[PDB]
């Protein structure tokens, strides 16, 4: 009959009995987590046994239906997610090569050789907060003269490897695979193929460039009054002085460089132990935050199915902020809740994705999802974001609603978000664009460490405190690299992170910046936000974005209007300090 | 009456007769269609719905004038660790028409490879399993719906129930309706004994 007819009646085969198999590996993996056992690690992995064996078995019989043949523009967005290979696709014997470059690099990075410690929360306080030139300098030559030698031999096969398997599937190198989930495959109208992804990113780094430049000349010209002959006004920040490892998280660096003493950061932790709260108090809290927007309220079982309290050292559990989805509308939460400020911004960052698979709970499973990856993080960073402005919890139960802050007090709340979410973003963008030359070959296999440090003071602007051979290895020792993940995740979120809140905003009658914006009270940012929140794999997020924001690609402009006051300031305490920098001073 | 006041169903709802006017009604024969099924099917069982369950496995008639009886369940019907007890017929090579049952096993077919006691490609097994859950949602917790159908024909109705009864006040000129006569009289003491079924 009708190739398009039979097509799903295939696929609601695979959602009847997919679904079984999945609940089994989520509800495995709780109970190891709740009482720390052998048995249960057995369990996980004989759940996903069948749940590999039975999504490979039902792959291979999906090949036989044409894939080109779909008019509906939703039946195709269903066949990619099934259809696919993964590391598979190539030989047996090259198998098993491959997995096992993925355990070598995340066991040295999991294992400690500098003496004992590990790197974090290690190493990583140790090059943070000791204040010396040759202290941290030690510790991070030891680092790349153990770690780094033995990752030479297993990156040169993780890119021979890489590029034989993505071209297996009608592609061209390992870069390519990972802009094709950007790519638009089912409603026609909005192009956006792989190559549009080339531009775009490197249009919004020109116009955020003059910020980065206004952010880094200030931790730089700070630290002059403790390195007055190494650090030159007209020189850069080395490896060593970024409070990291590669230089990612620059929040560490946070504890060094004061903008204003009179007004110190804000903080809610003496609001809650007035109004007597017993750490599940702040998953009442939480659930207001949605009914009042919105937003559907929770469920009758996740109060009895979730962890909510600490079961403490007596009972062997873990614990950490994770996004848990059993399906079938059972949703757990896995994390330590105590009495502070930490656990109260975690908790709405990751709530954020339990709301997030409610929206297509009557969908099929082949629809859940978003099309593109690093969507989910862009949900649950909005959410922690207005759980930190002083306009909007003044509207809730904790703080007094007689709350407000002055203009001393925005300096040191714009500067740390500054250090976290917009300071590894010339970080994402550097190793994105220099492992598309790699892959390719447009950088040979005795030059990796060499053009490493000369993208550096282009893109990040830092020099290279120790002179690399041919022999030392950085871009291996990532935890995603090592886990075979992508980081162009953490790239878009970033740029979506302002673009959804200032459109949520808009329609609340609110224009300017957005760190004194409410959220609550408003029945029209969340209806908004709900209707690409349904969506999933069935819209590409090209047309989900228009239903929300207004736009097909990512926009810089929304992410100035949140750092203008620190934008303006910036500008008038580092016009004394060279603002910017230059790539002639050297430190060796 | 007494059904509808207990506050133990979660959905009592009717079509066309009243709740209020079926107590004093006559009916001529009352069916009683048992059976689970989930949450979110409870709103297709209505008279005019479509789907893969109202098209599939229960159909209403288009002149239903019944009611629907529902109510929560998770202990009489799920049991600890999931039950899969419950089958239901996904698709079939054609619908089933209102008030008829069926229990035939047959394979659907989808476009080519004819389906007749042979599966595996163009051929899927209908008969699947519900998730009844105790972990799962509200929308997951099973519902045994049990729908009563009233229908009327040329025979003699047997089941009617009229009204209920009240006092008895003799010396008085008031008015009193023994079975179907309505009269107006003083009732007072007789010894003249009728016959016994008069």
């Amino acid at each position: 009959s009708t190739i398009e007819e039979q097509a799903k009646t295939f696929l609601d085969k695979f959602n009847h009995e997919a679904e079984d198999l999945f609940y089994q590996s989520s509800l495995a993996s709780w109970n190891y987590n709740t009482n720390i056992t052998e048995e249960n690690v057995q369990n996980m992995n004989n759940a996903g046994d069948k749940w590999s064996a039975f999504l490979k078995e039902q792959s291979t019989l999906a090949q036989m239906y044409p894939l080109q043949e779909i008019q509906n523009l939703t039946v195709k967005l269903q066949l990619q997610a099934l259809q696919q290979n993964g590391s598979s696709v190539l030989s047996e014997d090259k198998s098993k090569r491959l997995n096992t470059i993925l355990n070598t690099m995340s066991t040295i990075y999991s294992t400690g050789k500098v003496c004992c410690l590990l790197l974090e929360p290690g190493l990583n306080e140790i090059m943070a907060n000791s204040l010396d030139y040759n202290e941290r300098l030690w510790a991070w030559e030891s680092w790349r003269s153990e770690v780094g030698k033995q990752l030479r031999p297993l990156y040169e096969e993780y890119v021979v490897l890489k590029n034989e398997m993505a071209r297996a599937n009608h592609y061209e190198d390992y870069g390519d695979y990972w802009r094709g989930d950007y790519e638009v495959n089912g409603v026609d109208g909005y192009d956006y193929s792989r190559g549009q992804l080339i531009e775009d990113v490197e249009h919004t780094f020109e116009e955020i460039k003059p910020l980065y430049e206004h952010l880094h000349a200030y931790v730089r010209a700070k630290l002059m009054n403790a390195y007055p002959s190494y650090i030159s006004p007209i020189g850069c920040l080395p490896a060593h002085l970024l409070g990291d490892m590669w230089g990612r998280f620059w929040t560490n660096l946070y504890s060094l460089t004061v903008p204003f003493g009179q007004k110190p950061n804000i903080d809610v932790t003496d609001a809650m132990v007035d109004q007597a709260w017993d750490a599940q108090r702040i998953f009442k809290e939480a659930e207001k935050f949605f009914v009042s927007v919105g937003l559907p309220n929770m469920t009758q079982g996740f109060w009895e199915n979730s962890m909510l309290t600490d079961p403490g050292n007596v009972q062997k559990a873990v614990c950490h902020p994770t996004a848990w989805d059993l399906g079938k509308g059972d949703f757990r939460i896995l994390m330590c809740t105590k009495v502070t400020m930490d656990d109260f911004l975690t908790a709405h960052h990751e709530m954020g994705h339990i709301q997030y698979d409610m929206a297509y709970a009557a969908q099929p499973f082949l629809l859940r999802n978003g099309a593109n990856e690093g969507f989910h993080e862009a949900v649950g960073e909005i959410m922690s974001l207005s759980a930190a402005t002083p306009k909007h919890l003044k509207s809730i139960g904790l703080l007094s609603p007689d709350f407000q802050e002055d203009n001393e007090t925005e300096i040191n709340f714009l500067l740390k978000q500054a250090l976290t979410i917009v300071g590894t973003l010339p970080f994402t963008y550097m190793l994105e664009k220099w492992r598309w030359m790699v892959f390719k070959g447009e950088i040979p296999k005795d030059q990796w460490m060499k053009k490493w440090w000369e993208m550096k003071r282009e893109i990040v602007g830092v020099v290279e405190p120790v002179p690399h051979d041919e022999t030392y290895c950085d871009p291996a020792s990532l935890f995603h690299v090592s886990n075979d993940y992508s980081f162009i995740r953490y790239y878009t979120r970033t740029l979506y992170q302002f673009q959804f809140q200032e459109a949520l905003c808009q329609a609340a009658k609110h224009e300017g910046p957005l760190h004194k914006c409410d959220i609550s009270n408003s029945t029209e940012a969340g209806q908004k936000l709900f209707n690409m929140l349904r969506l999933g794999k069935s819209e590409p997020w090209t047309l989900a974005l228009e239903n929300v924001v207004g736009a097909k690609n990512m926009n810089v402009r929304p992410l100035l209007n949140y750092f203008e006051p620190l934008f303006t300031w910036l500008k008038d305490q580092n016009k004394n300090s060279f603002v910017g920098w230059s790539t002639d001073w050297s430190p060796y | 009456s007494v059904l509808y006041n207990s506050a133990s169903f979660s959905t009592f709802k009717c079509y066309g007769v009243s709740p209020t006017k079926l107590n004093d009604l006559c009916f001529t024969n009352v069916y009683a269609d048992s059976f689970v099924i989930r949450g979110d099917e409870v709103r297709q069982i209505a008279p005019g719905q479509t789907g893969k369950i109202a098209d599939y496995n229960y159909k209403l008639p288009d002149d239903f004038t019944g009611c629907v009886i529902a109510w929560n369940s998770n202990n009489l019907d799920s049991k600890v660790g999931g039950n899969y007890n419950y089958l239901y017929r996904l698709f079939r090579k054609s619908n089933l028409k209102p008030f008829e049952r069926d229990i035939s096993t047959e394979i659907y077919q989808a476009g080519s490879t004819p389906c007749n006691g042979v599966e595996g490609f163009n051929c899927y097994f209908p008969l699947q399993s519900y998730g009844f859950q105790p972990t799962n949602g509200v929308g997951y917790q099973p519902y045994r719906v049990v729908v009563l159908s009233f229908e009327l024909l040329h025979a003699p109705a047997t089941v009617c129930g009229p009204k209920k009864s009240t006092n008895l006040v003799k010396n008085k000129c008031v008015n009193f309706n023994f079975n179907g006569l309505t009269g107006t009289g003083v009732l007072t003491e007789s010894n003249k004994k009728f016959l016994p079924f008069q």
